[PDB]
RNA sequence: GCUUGAGUCUCGUAGAGGGGGGUAGAAUUCCAGGUGUAGCGGUGAAAUGCGUAGAGAUCUGGAGGAAUACCGGUGGCGAAGGCGGCCCCCUGGACGAAGACUGACGCUCAGGUGCGAAAGCGUGGGGAGCAAACAGGAUUAGAUACCCUGGUAGUCCACGCCGUAAACGAUGUCGACUUGGAGGUUGUGCCCUUGAGGCGUGGCUUCCGGAGCUAACGCGUUAAGUCGACCGCCUGGGGAGUA
RNA sequence: AGGAGGUAAAAAUGUGAAAA
C-alpha cells in the first residue's frame, strides 16, 4: 500500500516474459508480473495476450496502493510490447514516462549460438 | 549535397559544437553520409570529432544517463 | 528507444520503430557474426537493387499503355 | 625515415653540395644511415613484421647499388667502403 | 630464474632449479640470527608424534619482524637474503633511527626500495597499516588475525589476500583457499603479493633432495602388517577396506572441521 | 615540439582546488617552452554522461605548442592524480585560437 | 655518354600499416542487500536443468576479463595471411603537382631465406561469455541428430612450434600496346570563388558491355585482347597426392 | 512507389537385364 502518488516500474521485457514487479527507483516492489503464471503455456508463452493479462493482474488492487500513473520502463523487445502497457493506458492508468532502455553494447564479449 | 571544401572551407573539429551536433542523432547515431550527402575524407574527420567529444563530454556513449 | 509524449499520449502510437527498425538491431546483432557470408548475401540484395536500378531504367519502351 | 635535416646532413658532408642526394654514393650513404636509423626499433618490439621488410628491401638498393658503382670504379668503391666503413 | 639441468647422470635428470641472483651471496646479518635445533617429530615423551620428518642440513633460524610495531619512521630495503626456515625470500630493512630488521619480501621489492610502516605510510607494496585504513579491493599479505598478534595468513612464498568486504569494525578477506573469513579492522597488513612466486616450480628430482630436506621416507599403508595399520595383510594388494587412517579414521573425504567458535568468523567454506 | 591540443575537464569540489594546481600546470606548459595558445576555462556546463560522480563539471582548455617531453610528463603527472579529471592530447593542425567554444 | 627505363631528395595527401601503453562506457555477467509474488525456462510442443532459504524480475553498491554498436561504404592500408572506438609514443609503404640530382645501377628467378587464417601442440599465466570432449529431456522404426537446459579444453596475453586451407580476384610477376558508357575516388591544372560549379588531370576501384578472343560460359584497358622477358606446373580416371 | 517489420512439426526404402 503505502499510499503514495507516482511510482517507477521497471520492465525487463524478455523474449519469453515481460516481468514486471510494481517497482521504484529505490527498490520498493510489490505487484508482479509474469507471462507463464499468468498460464499461457505451450504456444501461448511468447504471445503478446499472454502479458496483457498479466499486467492488469500486474495493476490489481493497486488502487488501494494509491498508485496511479507509473513509471514504464521496459527493457527488451517483449512479447506485446505496445498493448502490454498500451491496455493500461487504454484501461486509464497514464504514464509518466516509456524509457524503452536497448541494452546496446559496443559488442564486447562474444555471445551465443543457439539455433545452429 | 552541400557547400564542401572545394567552395565552403570548413574545419571539421570537435571543438566547434555546432557542426559537431548537427550530424548527430538521439537514437545513439552519427547520421551516415547515405542521406545528408557528406564527403567521404571529410566524413572520416566528422567520424573522428564524435569519438573525440565522447572523450569530452558533449556527447556520451549511450543517451539514458 | 523513448516513446513518451507525456501529456498527449494515451495510447502506444509507435510507428518510430515501424519506420526505423522495430524488432531491427535487436533480432540480427544480438548474436551470430560468422565473419565471412554476409556480405554476399549484403551484395545479391544489392545486386537486387542493382536490379531494382536496372529494371526502372529499362521502363520506357511501349509497354502497350 | 632519415629525416630531412640528417639527409641533408651527409649529403653536404660526402658530396659537393646539397643537391648531389642523387648522385650514387650518397645514395649508399642514405641507406647504410637507414639501417642504423632502424636498428634501435628492431632492438625493441620484436614483432615490427612489416618494419623489417622495408629494411631488408633496403640492404639489396644498398648491394645492387654497391656493385654498380664497383663497376664502372673499382677504386671510388674501395673509397666508399671505407669512407663508411661497409662491405664487411 | 627457472632452469633445468642437463642429463648427465640419471637423479640430475629431472631435476629443475630455482636459480635468483638477485639474493644475497654473503653471510646473514648475526644478531638477527638465533639457534634452533631440530626435533624429529618428538614431543616431551620423546615419541615421535609427527612421522616422516629427520635429517635434513642444519638450518639456523633467523628472527623474522613479523608484528612491525616500529611505525613511523622510514625503512630501506638493505639486500634480500634467502631463507632456509621460509619458503619466501627475506628482506634486510633498515629503520632510519639504525634499526637492522628481517621482514618478508614482497614481490616487486628491490634492494634500495625505502618502506614505511604505520597509519602514515601510503599504499606501496611493502607498506603496513591497519585495514580499515587500506581500500577495499587491493591485495595484501602477512595478515594479523588479533590485532598486536603478529601476521598469519599469507605467510608463503607467492600468496597474497584480496580484501573483498569491509563491515563497519570486521573485514572479509579473499583467503587463498577459496575462502571467506572475517578479521577485525584493525588488524595490520602488508601491502602486494609475497615474493619468490617461481617456488612452485622446483621440482627435487632425485631421492636425496628430499631427504637433505629434512623430509624422511613414508610407507604406504598397504606395505604394512595388519597391526601397524588398517591397510595391508593379506596376500599383498588386495584391498576392499575404506581408506583409513593408521588410527582408524577415515580419510578420503571426511570433513574434520572441529572448532565451533570460529564458525562466526567464516562467512563462505573452503571451496 | 608538436602543435598540441591538450585539454581537460574538472568537478565543482575539485574545480576550486585545480586553480592552484592550474598554476602548477602552467608553471609546466611555460615551463618546458610551450607557447601556450588557449586557456579556456569554460564554466561549469552540464556533462553528457556521469563522470565518476554526477554531472556538471567544469572544464579547462590549454591547446599549447609544446615538446613531447612535457606532454610524457603531464600524462604521468595525473597518474598519480586522478581528480582533476583526464586529460586528452590532440594532434597538431596548426592553429592557435577559436575563442570560446 | 644523354635521356623518356630505373633510382634519390624536396614538399604536401590519406589511411583497422606494425607494436607497446593507458582509457572509457555499455554489455551476458559473479560477490549481496533491498523488497517481492510463484514459477523461471525452451520450443514443433513437452521436459531433465531451475526457484519458496525467497529465482526470473527490481533499482542503488561492488569485481572484471575480453571485444569496440552508429560511424562503415564492391571504403582504406599492407605482398599475402590479414588488419577495425579513443589517445600520444618509436616505426612501414604507397600516391600526387612540379623542380634539382647520378645516368641503364634494371626485369624474373632453381637453391636458400622470411612472413605465413584457424585448428592443434609446448611452458606459464588467465577464465567473464561462447563452447569441442562430456550430461540429460524428447522427436523418433535408429540418435553417438536438429530443437533444449549444464559444462571442460580451447578462445586469452607473452614466448615458442606447426607451416596446412575454397592461402581463391579458382587468373604468376614485369613492361609495352588496343573503341566506350556509368558509379565510387583522392592528390591536383585552368576558368567566373560568379552560385548546388563549368572544364580536366592522374593513382586505384565497381558494374554492364565493343572489336577481338573463348569449347562455351564469360573475361573484356585491373583482360582470359595484341606481343615480349622469365620462373613454376600438367600429360586419361582410380590407385594417390598414398607406399 | 524507394526503405521496413512480418513467415510455417517429424515424412524412409523399392538390390536386377530391356536404346533404329
Amino acid at each position: 500500500r503505502k499510499q503514495v502518488s507516482d511510482g517507477v516500474a521497471h520492465i525487463h521485457a524478455s523474449f519469453n516474459n515481460t516481468i514486471v514487479t510494481i517497482t521504484d527507483r529505490q527498490g520498493n516492489a510489490l505487484g508482479w508480473a509474469t507471462a507463464g503464471g499468468s498460464g499461457f503455456r505451450g504456444s501461448r508463452k511468447s504471445t503478446p495476450f499472454a502479458a496483457q493479462v498479466a499486467a492488469e493482474r500486474c495493476a490489481d488492487a493497486v488502487k488501494e496502493y494509491g498508485i496511479k500513473n507509473l513509471e514504464v520502463m521496459v527493457k527488451g523487445p517483449g512479447p506485446g510490447r505496445e498493448s502490454t502497457i498500451r491496455a493500461l493506458n487504454a484501461a486509464g492508468f497514464r504514464i509518466t514516462n516509456i524509457t524503452d532502455v536497448t541494452p546496446i553494447p559496443h559488442n564486447g564479449c562474444r555471445p551465443p549460438k543457439k539455433r545452429r | 549535397f552541400c557547400r564542401f571544401t572545394a567552395e565552403g572551407v570548413q574545419e571539421i573539429d570537435y571543438k566547434d559544437i555546432a557542426t559537431l551536433k548537427n550530424y548527430i542523432t538521439e537514437s545513439g547515431k552519427i547520421v551516415p553520409s547515405r542521406i545528408t550527402g557528406t564527403r567521404a575524407k571529410y566524413q572520416r574527420q566528422l567520424a573522428r570529432a564524435i569519438k573525440r567529444a565522447r572523450y569530452l563530454s558533449l556527447l556520451p556513449y549511450t543517451d539514458r544517463h | 528507444i523513448k516513446v513518451r509524449e507525456n501529456e498527449p499520449f494515451d495510447v502506444a502510437l509507435r510507428r518510430f520503430k515501424r519506420s526505423c527498425e522495430k524488432a531491427g538491431v535487436l533480432a540480427e546483432v544480438r548474436r551470430r557474426e560468422f565473419y565471412e557470408k554476409p556480405t554476399t548475401e549484403r551484395k545479391r540484395a544489392k545486386a537486387s537493387a542493382v536490379k531494382r536500378h536496372a529494371k526502372k531504367l529499362a521502363r520506357e519502351n511501349a509497354r502497350r499503355t | 625515415s632519415l629525416s630531412t635535416e640528417a639527409t641533408a646532413k651527409i649529403v653536404s658532408e660526402f658530396g659537393r653540395d646539397a643537391n648531389d642526394t642523387g648522385s650514387t654514393e650518397v645514395q649508399v650513404a642514405l641507406l647504410t644511415a637507414q639501417i642504423n636509423h632502424l636498428q634501435g626499433h628492431f632492438a625493441e618490439h620484436k614483432k615490427d613484421h612489416h618494419s623489417r621488410r622495408g629494411l631488408l628491401r633496403m640492404v639489396s638498393q644498398r648491394r645492387k647499388l654497391l656493385d654498380y658503382l664497383k663497376r664502372k670504379d673499382v677504386a671510388r668503391y674501395t673509397q666508399l667502403i671505407e669512407r663508411l666503413g661497409l662491405r664487411r | 630464474a627457472v632452469v633445468k639441468c642437463k642429463p648427465t647422470s640419471p637423479g640430475r635428470r629431472h631435476v629443475v632449479k630455482v636459480v635468483n641472483p638477485e639474493l644475497h651471496k654473503g653471510k646473514p646479518f648475526a644478531p638477527l640470527l638465533e639457534k634452533n635445533s631440530k626435533s624429529g617429530g618428538r614431543n616431551n615423551n620423546g615419541r615421535i608424534t609427527t612421522r616422516h620428518i629427520g635429517g635434513g642440513h642444519k638450518q639456523a633460524y633467523r628472527i623474522v619482524d613479523f608484528k612491525r610495531n616500529k611505525d613511523g619512521i622510514p625503512a630501506v630495503v638493505e639486500r634480500l637474503e634467502y631463507d632456509p626456515n621460509r619458503s619466501a625470500n627475506i628482506a634486510l630493512v633498515l629503520y632510519k633511527d639504525g634499526e637492522r630488521r628481517y621482514i618478508l619480501a614482497p614481490k616487486g621489492l628491490k634492494a634500495g626500495d625505502q618502506i614505511q610502516s604505520g597509519v602514515d605510510a601510503a599504499i606501496k607494496p611493502g607498506n603496513t597499516l591497519p585495514m580499515r585504513n587500506i581500500p577495499v579491493g587491493s591485495t595484501v599479505h602477512n595478515v594479523e588475525m588479533k590485532p598486536g598478534k603478529g601476521g598469519q595468513l599469507a605467510r608463503s612464498a607467492g600468496t597474497y589476500v584480496q580484501i573483498v568486504a569491509r563491515d563497519g569494525a570486521y573485514v572479509t578477506l579473499r583467503l587463498r583457499s577459496g575462502e571467506m573469513r572475517k578479521v577485525e579492522a584493525d588488524c595490520r597488513a602488508t601491502l602486494g603479493e609475497v615474493g619468490n612466486a617461481e617456488h612452485m616450480l622446483r621440482v627435487l628430482g632425485k631421492a636425496g633432495a628430499a631427504r637433505w630436506r629434512g623430509v624422511r621416507p613414508t610407507v604406504r599403508g598397504t606395505a604394512m602388517n595388519p597391526v601397524d595399520h588398517p591397510h595391508g595383510g593379506g596376500e599383498g594388494r588386495n584391498f576392499g577396506k575404506h581408506p583409513v587412517t593408521p588410527w582408524g579414521v577415515q580419510t578420503k573425504g571426511k570433513k574434520t572441521r572441529s572448532n565451533k567458535r570460529t564458525d562466526k568468523f567464516i562467512v563462505r567454506r573452503r571451496s | 615540439m608538436r602543435h598540441y591540443e591538450i585539454v581537460f575537464m574538472v568537478h565543482p569540489d575539485q574545480s576550486e582546488q585545480v586553480p592552484g594546481m592550474i598554476e602548477r600546470y602552467t608553471a609546466a606548459i611555460t615551463g618546458a617552452e610551450g607557447k601556450i595558445h588557449r586557456l579556456e576555462d569554460w564554466g561549469r556546463r552540464q556533462l553528457a554522461y556521469p563522470i565518476n560522480k554526477l554531472h556538471k563539471a567544469h572544464y579547462v582548455l590549454m591547446n599549447v605548442e609544446a615538446p613531447q617531453e612535457v606532454i610524457d610528463e603531464l600524462e604521468t603527472t595525473f597518474r598519480f592524480n586522478d581528480a582533476v579529471i583526464r586529460s586528452m592530447v590532440m594532434r597538431t593542425k596548426h592553429a592557435v585560437t577559436e575563442a570560446s567554444p
